[PDB]
């Protein structure tokens, strides 16, 4: 919730947008993911994006589902998630730490339950890939009532309709012609948007803060590091530092 | 939404919000579809003449004799395709060319579905790709051929447990991207709405058949109406008609595989915890964590690890009531139904054919009217249950 | 006898003397059968509620598009069992049953007879025993397996070439010393006096059927109805109802296999010399010294290596045409039905659509009614198929 | 035709029954064959029964079919058979000699043609096997104009219907309760009856001699003792001899 808030304001005195990774958590193992965490955060980073582990990813590639299997392979499982995700706020203290979920893994035993717990290890926002705004009631109120910023993807076929209750539903950011989209948000005072297209490329995140976009996140360019370097871990960490100063870099210039 | 889409807790609409248009242009569709008398004249001659609707009600004498059991047979076993799939296959189809898509996408556990989803694109000029489980092409090889002859696109997943879950994951991948010109064409009354309410109505002329067919034979409804239950359209095209007919006592039968006991079984409505998937609200197979497993049966068509939502619904107010039944129980009914009747059901259908014949034989002497949805032909099955015997 | 054994100088009853009592009396009871209200009564029932009759008559436009040709196909693959065998087999099993017979003796190249066989004697409780070529038993092993689902003794022939006409041996010795308790239902509308007769009333329902249909849909009976011929059952079923409408041409397709020339094919009527056998006098596959000789053709059910009477006559008299079609035209035509009707035919049934093709496809600008006999579903013919392909 | 005549009236004088044995043209091989021929008439036969072999073998049983097979596997054709009918008859000059046919190797290419051929190399009579009193008008006639006579089969289920057609028909012999056929045959003038009914043993051919018929036919148990003796033509030869003689034996005794 407000970790976010704090961040973006700091970013924008510095005039910069903000670099946010997407990783699966226990990916390639829980020691290992816990490193490449560490080490995003460590070259730059200035959100984290965390997927739990789900038998059933209804909205990922390729490169994020293989994410999945090797996470299951190391038998990573979302109470192994929570006690990684204390962990790294135990470490860092003031980084947003943003959940990207399943409907399931958040209903499984109960909703209000799964935001207690994100409370308590120290999330700051929960995105349920399949929970459309429609669908969202029970959990953007289980999320409020536990300081958990509920995020919205606002998709590019979204409607004035759509833009308004996302503006208004969500909070700490808007996962995101696209300045009309943006202008649109800004008009309806939406959480800071932070692009979410495809980004792997420095060039694309000047691009998305130059479209008034408060920042970009970076997924699949992330895991793909790591499939790449799974048989080097100490490369695999060289790579990703040199990738995230590079995105980070963007940011601010 | 036009319509309502929950059957009380059960459903919604559980989906990325880039698939939501999708889903509301289809209901529009659906809904002024149903309101266009060409829609449905055209929907019916494609059912008469090129389906071969009506499907017979067959009284089966020999297996009931010695009891006070009358029972009957919905023949969708000789419906074009040996299953009733085709029905509703063929209803999208046209759903599809009403919103002047030119594409289809399907999913397929065992591949009946994709067969039907190939033949009515081929049939009505439509560009089709199928998702077929990794696992389930090797087991369902003449199914896969039949696709391939037709035209349509076999394409098979090898991510996750590579079965119909991780398939119907696959195909919303697809759709996610190509919604503007391709229609998804879902394989059972689950899913996110209007899918549910969509597939019961291209359905229930089966119900609606059976009624008018009962009532000219036996001058009564029946007391009973059973069918097996894997995703729930067949047995919701066939309880639909008799929904309002509270003296229609509804039985679907889930699969209890190697018994229910073992946990290998395909049973979630009534063995199963409610979870969110597959883009609804409703009763699933899972782990303690949430994490979605398989369904296990005999028979591949009854592999889906969820139910439909109305099913759910109509069994939380006591409308319908559910069971389950063996693989060597169906397998049973399998053998019997051929050895006197002459006639070779799916071991999908069978499920639900072992269940009257559990009716009839604990209480013989009990007077019915049953029918069974005989859902599909089993001629796909004569070598599985061969290598059982 | 009651009725003419002969169609011109073809047929009659040449078998031993010993079977002539056999003949008259299932003679008799056909002609009393014929004139009794309740045995057309059931007969029907059977044929409406359990074989699931009137079969649709499927117009399909896709196939004729850019040609003055409108196809309709009579669809006998969608009657229970996947063909047209099943009824005959049913009137049959009715005779036999009229005459106080309990058994039933039948004969099998491709297992579809012996399936139709075993599956009326199962409904009608007859004890069925059956004969399957040796060499038909291993490639038509599934039907095998479905014949022991449903009860009736399979029994391989070892004699001769191990095939139909060996098979037909085996079951005249059989009924030559159990005539008394049981029947030889005999598949096709061959033979021996009155199974030509027989099997063609007990099949004309499906040129009825036609008839009507045609005339509903389009308000004129068509230019020529196709079938093609093995035994010719199938043929003469569609054939017998436009007989006397001589504006109707009758077209019947023998299978040309790898061509006529090669002599390696099973077109007798056109291709064969008339000799004396099968109980019956008419045109087959014979060596210069009067060996009976086999048929050849990529589709088993079109290995009979003679022809029924009543179709060397109707050619005799120029009432109707017979051509023949080679196994790579009936795949062909295969194959095209697949991809743009969605409608998988029997190889057999290819042979006739393969030759309403070519009619089309020789004359496109013709204006033309053609109605094509699809005789059975193509399931069984998929591994084939995909063995060539 | 009239050696039936001869050999009844003979074997009248010597009060003794006719024995008549079975077996197939060409099997196991033409010399093989001339020679069973030739010991069966050396043993004691009265007459002669020969099959040609034919593709299909409508009322044949596993023994006969057998023989055929074997016939086949040895290349004879019928126009072989004919040359063998000639041989045997220029060797043997009264002892009828019958053939038992299928119709379509006699109708093939002409009925009286093939009915010409038989006369011409001396043969005395022809059963076809599957043409019924019903449909033997053509062969009874082109038989008689060429001297041949058209044997008829008297089944166990007979009406006097048939019984009159058979005894009408017939010439040279008809090929056969017992005693009422036998007994209305007579009455009908019948051509000699000669039983056909599995015969085997000695004791049956006496029993069908003392209910009154001209003799009996031996099929299955000649070829039987070809199929056990094919390894060892000799023993063939000698155990046909002791078979024979003691069938023979039982006509008169
Ligand atoms: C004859 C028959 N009857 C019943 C069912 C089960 O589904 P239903 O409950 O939706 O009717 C199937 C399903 N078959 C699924 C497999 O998961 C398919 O993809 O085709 C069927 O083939
Ligand atoms: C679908 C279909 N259509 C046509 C035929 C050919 O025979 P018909 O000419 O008698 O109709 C067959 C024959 N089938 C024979 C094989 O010789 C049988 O014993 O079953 C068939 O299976
Ligand atoms: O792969 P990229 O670079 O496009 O990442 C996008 C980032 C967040 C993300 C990770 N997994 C998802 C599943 C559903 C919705 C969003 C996500
Ligand atoms: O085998 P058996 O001893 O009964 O011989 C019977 C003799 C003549 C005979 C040999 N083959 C046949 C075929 C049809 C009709 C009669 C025959
Ligand atoms: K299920
Ligand atoms: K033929």
């Amino acid at each position: 919730m407000e970790r976010y808030e704090n961040l973006f304001a700091q970013l924008n005195d510095r005039r910069e947008g903000a670099f946010v990774p997407f990783v699966t958590l226990g990916d390639p193992g829980i020691e290992q993911s816990l490193k490449i965490i560490d080490t995003l955060i460590d070259a730059g980073a200035d959100a984290l994006e965390l997927g739990v582990p789900f038998s059933d990813p209804l909205a990922n590639g390729p490169t994020i589902q293989n994410a999945n299997l090797r996470a299951f392979a190391a038998g990573v499982t979302p109470a192994q998630c929570f006690e990684m995700l204390a962990l790294i706020r135990e470490k860092h203290p003031t980084i947003p730490i943003g959940l990207l979920m399943y409907a399931n893994l958040v209903f499984n035993n109960g909703i209000d339950a799964f935001y207690a717990r994100c409370e308590q290890v120290g999330v700051d926002s929960v995105l349920v890939a399949d929970v459309p705004v429609e669908e969202s009631a029970p959990f953007r109120q289980a999320a409020l009532r536990h300081n958990i910023a509920p995020i919205f993807i606002c998709p590019p076929n979204a409607d004035d309709d759509l833009l308004r209750q996302v503006a208004s539903y969500g909070r700490g950011y808007t996962y995101l012609p696209l300045h009309h989209l943006i202008e649109k948000l800004k008009e309806y005072h939406a959480a800071p948007a932070l692009q979410g297209f495809g980004i792997s490329s420095p060039e694309q995140v000047s691009a998305a803060v130059r479209a008034g976009a408060a920042g970009a996140i970076s997924g699949s360019a992330i895991v793909k590091i790591i499939e790449k370097n799974l048989a080097s871990p100490k490369q695999m960490l060289a790579e990703l530092r040199s990738f995230v100063s590079a995105m980070k870099a963007a940011s601010r210039a | 939404t036009l319509l309502n889409p929950y059957f009380g807790e059960f459903g919604g609409m559980y989906v990325p919000q880039i698939l939501m248009p999708a889903l509301n242009q289809l209901e529009e569709a659906f809904v002024r579809a149903q309101k266009d008398p060409e829609f449905q004249a055209q929907f019916a001659d494609l059912l008469k003449n090129y389906a071969g609707r009506p499907t017979a009600l067959t009284k089966c004498q020999n297996i009931t004799a010695g009891t006070r059991t009358t029972l009957y047979l919905k023949r969708e076993d000789l419906l074009h395709g040996g299953a009733h799939k085709t029905n509703q296959v063929l209803g999208q189809a046209l759903l599809a060319k009403r919103m002047g898509k030119s594409e289809i996408i399907a999913e397929t556990g065992a591949g009946q579905h994709g067969v039907a989803s190939a033949l009515a694109s081929a049939l009505l000029g439509l560009k089709c790709r199928i998702y077929m489980g990794a696992k389930d092409v090797e087991r369902q090889s003449p199914n896969v051929f039949r696709m391939r002859l037709m035209g349509a696109e076999v394409i098979p997943v090898h991510s996750g447990s590579a079965t119909l879950k991780d398939a119907c994951n696959e195909a919303l991948r697809d759709w996610s991207g190509s919604y503007e010109t391709a229609h998804y064409m879902l394989g059972t009354a689950a899913g996110p709405h209007p899918y549910p309410t969509i597939v019961r109505e291209f359905q229930r002329m089966i119900g609606e058949e059976t009624k008018a067919q009962i009532l000219d034979k036996e001058g009564r409804l029946p007391d009973a109406v059973i069918a097996c239950v894997g995703g729930g359209s067949n047995a919701i095209g066939m309880f639909a008609d008799f929904i309002n007919d509270t003296s229609v006592g509804l039985i679907g039968v889930e699969p209890g595989g190697h018994g229910i006991e073992t946990g290998e079984h395909g049973a979630p409505l009534k063995h199963g915890r409610v979870g969110i998937y597959f883009g609804m609200k409703a009763p699933m197979m899972q782990t303690a964590d949430g994490q979605i497993e398989e369904s296990y049966s005999i028979s591949a068509g009854l592999d889906f690890p969820s139910v439909g939502p109305q099913h759910a619904y109509l069994n939380s107010i006591g409308r319908a009531d559910y069971v389950s039944i063996t693989d060597d129980e169906a397998l049973e009914a399998f053998k019997t139904l051929c050895r006197h009747e002459g006639i070779i059901p799916a071991l999908e259908s069978s499920h639900a054919l072992a269940h009257a014949l559990k009716m009839m034989r604990e209480q013989p002497e009990k007077e019915q009217l049953l029918v069974v949805n005989l859902s599909g032909r089993g001629d796909k099955d004569i070598f599985t249950v061969h290598d059982i015997l």
